[PDB]
């Protein structure tokens, strides 16, 4: 069947400030079917306390989910979101750029 | 408030 | 302002991994107020907003019963649609439904909706007249025939013009603190040099509610629609949304570009430029 690959955005709840508590978000959207695997990474390693929104969908039927975790950004720490879906041959990694 | 129906099979 | 109530439903079959998973959620505008998940510890219509918690357990029992009946109807329909599309019983399939109503600032019905999709594609939809159906293909015409025989559209119209609008009115009043508050966007423009001769201007909008927003870039007062990069509006996680629009500009021409912001929390559209 015809399937849709997820769009991915990685960003923070508030403008990033080193040493100040914030939320790291990975928004996955525009995908079909609904099953998807989303991980948030801190220096390439999977973050354990990661929550996600309730499955819902857009006017065009494609699905969307918000994966999020509380974090305290620093200059040294690199964050990313790793996504797998049936449309992807391998997990896709999108880095957190504090200006995107 | 959800809509309640009988006979909605496709 | 204007408001909407919507119920969303998703059933996903998983042959060999038990029965289909069913998830439904309810929204007033961009606020989720109820959720039901068949695979939860105690599947029930769960209130998710403080303003709906006052409805009482009898109400939640009724809503839970409706959710459980829809999960069962979907299991039956996923089997039916394998027959209508001559499909193997081995594959995973998805059935989605959305319904609800839009109301204007006076609380009067603007539009009603009821539509279904199979495997992410339109299946059957109630037309705007709330009296006729758009069937996507010959399988959906079989459902159309059943639904025209069972007078489904008439029953739907009475809900959409009645209970849907009345309950949305009730929720807007009970949740007026939030549902009837618009949080305007916090806006700024950033500049990022690309090369010796170009730079990116990015217009930001943060902390706004509801999600609906328009960010446009003008060069010399002309919309740059075709040359603007727009990201999809994204949730912040604190009820609010974020969005940005970017343009690639010739270095030294930055002050010819203006970002225009439209949002229901703004009394008038806002104009912004790269400041330093
Ligand atoms: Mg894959």
């Amino acid at each position: 069947m015809i399937q849709r690959t997820p769009k991915i955005q990685v960003y923070s709840r508030h403008p990033a400030e080193n040493g100040k508590s914030n939320f790291l978000n990975c928004y996955v959207s525009g995908f079909h079917p609904s099953d998807i695997e989303v991980d948030l990474l801190k220096n390439g390693e999977r973050i354990e306390k990661v929550e996600h929104s309730d499955l819902s969908f857009s006017k065009d039927w494609s699905f969307y989910l918000l994966y999020y975790t509380e974090f305290t950004p620093t200059e040294k720490d690199e964050y990313a979101c790793r996504v797998n879906h049936v449309t992807l041959s391998q997990p896709k990694i999108v880095k957190w750029d504090r200006d995107m | 408030k959800r809509w309640i129906i009988l006979g909605l099979n496709k | 302002g204007s408001h909407s109530m919507r119920y969303f439903h998703t059933s996903v079959s998983r042959p060999g991994r038990g029965e289909p998973r069913f998830i439904t959620v309810g929204y007033v505008d961009d606020t989720l107020f109820v959720r039901f998940d068949s695979d939860a510890a105690s599947p029930r219509e769960e209130p998710r907003a403080p303003w709906i918690e006052q409805e009482g357990p009898e109400h939640w029992d009724r809503e839970t019963q409706i959710c459980k009946a829809k999960a069962q109807t979907d299991r039956e329909d996923l089997r039916t649609l394998l027959r209508y599309y001559n499909q193997s019983e081995a594959g995973s399939h998805t059935l989605q439904n959305m319904y609800g109503c839009d109301v204007g600032p006076d609380g009067r019905l603007l539009r009603g909706y009821h539509q279904d999709a199979y495997d992410g594609k339109d299946y059957i939809a109630l037309n705007e007249d709330l009296s006729s159906w758009t069937a996507a293909d010959t399988a959906a015409q079989i459902t159309q025939r059943k639904w025209e025989a069972a007078r489904v559209a008439e029953q739907l119209r009475a809900y959409l013009e009645g209970e849907c609008v009345e309950w949305l009115r009730r929720y807007l009043e009970n949740g007026k603190e939030t549902l009837q508050r618009a949080d305007p966007p916090k806006t700024h423009v950033t500049h990022h040099p690309i090369s010796d001769h170009e730079a990116t201007l990015r217009c930001w909008a943060l902390g706004f509610y509801p999600a609906e927003i328009t960010l446009t870039w003008q060069r010399d007062g002309e919309d740059q629609t075709q040359d603007t990069e727009l990201v999809e509006t994204r949730p912040a996680g604190d009820r609010t949304f974020q969005k940005w629009a970017a343009v690639v500009v010739p270095s030294g021409e930055e002050q010819r570009y203006t970002c225009h912001v439209q949002h229901e929390g703004l009394p008038k559209p806002l104009t912004l430029r790269w400041e330093p």
